[PDB]
């Protein structure tokens, strides 16, 4: 059944260290008959920027939420999408389509003095790169700063203040690929998460206890010459692309916080207790100026009724993925580990999004004799939007548990035993 | 489902950990000291096998049971 | 002599040497190390007096 | 009720030191207490790091151990320059509360 995008308004925004594009496709099915009613929908991405994806949600006029599943057509992996009301031909459906790319803003000038600024470039498409001939498409393209250097032309793009139109194309070929690429100015904190790992350990006496060791480097416009303190006190100005602080967002029953390093404590944090949540304000030892891979350690314990749910022998506990870092993260690389109590018999997990997955080991901690097992999955390019609930059921003897306290006692008994011998 | 699952709240309140622990390793030390004083002061032809052993047993149960409940209280939770 | 010793262990002896107590602190010195820890090439060779050996 | 003389006598013993070890390990940690609990003076951090290589390499390689990472124009053999008794102590002490899982990391042992 053949489809026609009829009109397409494209925006993307590029003021993080990050490509947001939203498209408000509106379909509309032929006049031919013989069709009935067409139920899938296609995706498409281009071959520069298919390996640079990090998620594409699909949503309908109002508030709705839709299906994607990935594809393969005989290459830039097409995706299909699960329409909630098949469209009869002659009808119109408005799908809203937003994508996040990640890594695709390069720093030109690559290397930047203690006093300049950041210049970044991007090269995405000018058209709307789908397997359907699309009528009216325009583009408008969010900067960070007003100091834009070179902006391919195509149509007149006329420039607002920090916002760029392009002119409505009338009608594109079938796969419309086109270049663009703009040369601004982007003093936005740049960082990456190169390797997040959150261990989650559970314990039926009373909380769990969540930790996670954050590598994290800034990556444009790496700094050549000489750092000077003065300079950088003594002068606003001079240090922009640098950054000095962010803020984590907690879950609001956190308790016992501590954000310490590999090396120590670490005096420098700012938390307040919020209504909804536990805001935290962190500095690194260092502020970071180009790739300076700092690294640190944040953990905490929160009560247990809040993430886990036990009925009859069945015990089974949600909790979030990725947690919050700081505002438009991006993780290269994500290990979580999920340490149950000794007597998980049945463990099974559901997961929200498919997430890469290793074998279970096992882990000793105190009072352990068989030990406990624990759940490892491995998980790529994460963001802000990846933050999900993932529920994990077990079941658990409940006598089973006290085994812990007899331990003990059984110790203390072989030493008097041999005072008797003795 | 999860609709239809209680929340799991503690088996003991934790306001009641602290408490607890004084009481059990308390009388647990109590009973301790008394074995080793009898260990001491017992000559051979005065010494009990079956009163040793019960002496020993309910210390070491209260002993066991105190130190878990103080190595909970520092926050271990194990 | 209990009270003695308590004080004196209380509010001298007891000090860091790496962190400088100022209640503000400053520890300049772990920032610093941590720095030339991760912001240096794996062979870069440092000198200093031998106190900060 | 009453006692004997050398009971009396013998927890009365008991006690004194019973008590007397307790204020000992008591007295000595103010500055744990105070500030993070992390090795000072900067003297210590040879016998740590010595420490942490026997706790994570075995002896027979801690005996003979040749450390390129101090005095770079000369070489510094660290498995026979120093008495080893203290590090020798702290990884017994290690292994022992690692076979009874009792799981503490080197530097707490270090500390205490
Ligand atoms: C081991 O490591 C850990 C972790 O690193 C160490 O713990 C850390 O210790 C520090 C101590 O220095 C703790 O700091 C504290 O942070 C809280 C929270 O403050 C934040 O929120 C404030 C809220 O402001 C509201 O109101 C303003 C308007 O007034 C609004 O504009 C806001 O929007 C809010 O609505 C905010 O004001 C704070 O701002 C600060 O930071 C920004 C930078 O982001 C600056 O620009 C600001 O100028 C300002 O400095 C911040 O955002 C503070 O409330 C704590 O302050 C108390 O102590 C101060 C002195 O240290 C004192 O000046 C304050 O008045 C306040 O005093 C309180 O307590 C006193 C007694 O102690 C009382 O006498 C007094 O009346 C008052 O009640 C403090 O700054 C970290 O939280 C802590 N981290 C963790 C994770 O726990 C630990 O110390 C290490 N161990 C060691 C070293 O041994
Ligand atoms: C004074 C009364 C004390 C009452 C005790 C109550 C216990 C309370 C527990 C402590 C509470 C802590 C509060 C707390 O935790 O606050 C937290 C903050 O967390 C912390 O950081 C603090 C953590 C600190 C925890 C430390 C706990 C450790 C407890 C250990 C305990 C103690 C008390 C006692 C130790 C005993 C030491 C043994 C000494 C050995 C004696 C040597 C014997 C000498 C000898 O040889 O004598 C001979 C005779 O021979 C013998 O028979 C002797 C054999 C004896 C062997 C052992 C017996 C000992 C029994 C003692 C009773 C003499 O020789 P002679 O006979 O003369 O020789 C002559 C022989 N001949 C030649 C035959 C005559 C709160 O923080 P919070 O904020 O709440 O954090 C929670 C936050 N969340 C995590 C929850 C979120
Ligand atoms: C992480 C937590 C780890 C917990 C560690 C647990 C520590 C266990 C403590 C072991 C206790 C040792 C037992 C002991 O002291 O043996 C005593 C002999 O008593 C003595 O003579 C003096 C010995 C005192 C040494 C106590 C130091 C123990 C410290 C261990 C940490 C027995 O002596 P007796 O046999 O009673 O001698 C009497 C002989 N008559 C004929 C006269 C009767
Ligand atoms: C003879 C054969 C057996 C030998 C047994 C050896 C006994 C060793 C005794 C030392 C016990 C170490 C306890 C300890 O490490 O406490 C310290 C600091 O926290 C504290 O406040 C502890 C200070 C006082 C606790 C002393 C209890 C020791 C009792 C031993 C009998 C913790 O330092 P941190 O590294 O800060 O731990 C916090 C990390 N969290 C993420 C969990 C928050
Ligand atoms: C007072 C003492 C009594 C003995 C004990 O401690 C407290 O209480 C025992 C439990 O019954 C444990 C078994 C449960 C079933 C579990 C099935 C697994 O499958 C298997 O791998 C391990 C197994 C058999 C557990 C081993 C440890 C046991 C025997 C524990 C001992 C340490
Ligand atoms: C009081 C002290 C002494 C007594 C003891 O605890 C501490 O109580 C014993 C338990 O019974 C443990 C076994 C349970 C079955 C479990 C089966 C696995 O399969 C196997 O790998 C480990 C195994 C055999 C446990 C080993 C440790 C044991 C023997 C423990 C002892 C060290
Ligand atoms: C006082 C009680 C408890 C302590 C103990 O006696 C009775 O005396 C311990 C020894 O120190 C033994 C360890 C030495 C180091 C060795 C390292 C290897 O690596 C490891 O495989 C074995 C290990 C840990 C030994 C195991 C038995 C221990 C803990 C012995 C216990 C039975
Ligand atoms: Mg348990």
């Amino acid at each position: 059944p053949p489809l026609i995008n009829e009109d397409v308004k494209r925006t993307v925004d590029l003021s993080s260290h990050l490509a947001k594009v939203t498209a408000e496709v509106v379909l509309a099915h032929l006049g031919g008959g013989s069709t009935s009613r067409a139920t899938s929908f296609l995706l498409a991405l281009e071959p520069e920027l298919e390996a640079r994806l990090a998620h594409l949600g699909v949503q309908v006029k109002g508030e709705d939420e839709e299906e994607n599943n990935l594809e393969v057509r005989e290459s830039g992996r097409f995706f299909t999408v699960k329409l909630p009301v098949a469209l009869d031909p002659g009808a119109k459906i408005s799908v809203i389509v937003e994508t996040v790319y990640t890594h695709v803003l390069h720093p030109y000038p690559t290397q930047i003095t203690q006093s300049e600024k950041q210049f970044v470039v991007f090269e995405g498409n000018h058209y709307f790169y789908s397997p359907y001939p699309t009528k009216t498409q325009t583009m408008r393209v969010k900067l960070a700063s007003r100091n834009v250097e070179s902006y391919t032309k195509l149509g007149n793009p006329t420039r607002s203040e920090d916002l760029l139109d392009y002119g409505p194309f009338r009608d594109v070929p079938a796969y419309s690929q086109d270049t663009f690429k703009v040369h601004y100015e982007n003093n936005s904190p740049f960082l990456t998460i190169t390797s997040m790992t959150r261990v989650i350990e559970v314990s039926h006496w009373g909380n769990i206890a969540v930790e996670e060791n954050v590598d994290l480097k800034h990556t444009g416009a790496v700094l050549k010459g000489p750092f000077s303190r003065y300079d950088y006190q003594r002068q606003p100005d001079s240090g922009i692309s640098s950054i000095r602080s962010f803020k984590t967002i907690l879950p609001a029953a956190a308790q016992d916080v501590y954000y310490r390093d590999e090396i120590g404590n670490v005096s420098t944090s700012h938390l307040l207790i919020l209504d909804d949540s536990v805001e935290m304000e962190i500095r690194p030892r260092f502020p970071l100026f180009g790739g300076w891979k700092t690294h640190y350690i944040v953990g905490y314990n929160l009560p247990s009724y809040e993430y886990l749910y036990n009925l009859g022998d069945q015990y089974a506990l949600k909790m979030r993925f990725v947690d919050h870092v700081f505002d438009e993260q991006v993780i290269d690389s994500l290990t979580v580990k999920i340490i149950l109590p000794e007597g998980a018999k049945n463990i099974e997990i559901d997961s929200p999004y498919e997430i890469s997955r290793a074998p279970d080991e096992l882990h000793y901690t105190y009072l352990d004799t068989f030990g406990r097992p624990v759940i490892v999955a491995y998980k790529k390019n994460l963001v802000e939007q990846h933050i999900q609930d993932i529920v994990v059921h077990y079941t658990f003897n409940k006598v089973l548990m006290l085994q812990e306290p007899l331990l003990v006692v059984a110790a203390f008994y072989i030493l008097f035993f041999t005072v008797i011998i003795y | 489902e999860l609709e239809a699952m209680s929340r799991y709240t503690s088996p003991v309140n934790p306001a009641v950990f602290p408490h607890l622990t004084v009481v059990l390793l308390a009388i647990g030390m109590f009973f301790t000291a008394w074995f080793f004083v009898y260990e001491v002061t017992s000559t051979k032809y005065t010494r009990d096998i079956y009163k040793e052993l019960l002496i020993s047993l309910v210390a070491s149960l209260f002993m066991g049971f105190g130190v878990l409940f103080l190595l909970l209280w520092v926050g271990i939770y194990v | 002599y209990t009270f003695h010793s308590t004080w004196v262990t209380s509010e001298a002896y007891s000090s860091p040497s790496i962190v400088l107590s100022a209640r503000i602190i400053f520890d300049d010195f772990r920032e610093a190390y941590y720095w030339l820890r991760h912001n240096t090439p794996e062979d870069a060779k440092v000198m200093s007096w031998w106190d900060y050996g | 009720l009453r006692l004997s003389y050398e009971k009396q006598d013998t927890l009365l013993k008991l006690l004194i030191l019973s008590m007397a070890a307790v204020l000992s390990f008591s007295t000595r940690l103010f500055a744990v207490l105070r500030f993070e609990s992390v090795i000072h003076e900067f003297d210590p951090y040879f016998n740590y790091r010595t420490t942490r290589f026997l706790a994570e390499e075995g002896f027979y390689k801690f005996h003979n151990w040749f450390d390129d990472r101090a005095w770079y124009p000369l070489g510094r053999i660290i498995g026979g320059t120093i008495y080893p008794g203290l590090m020798i102590t702290s990884a017994a002490i290690y292994h022992v509360l690692h076979f009874f899982h009792i799981t503490i990391d080197i530097r707490n042992v270090c500390v205490f």
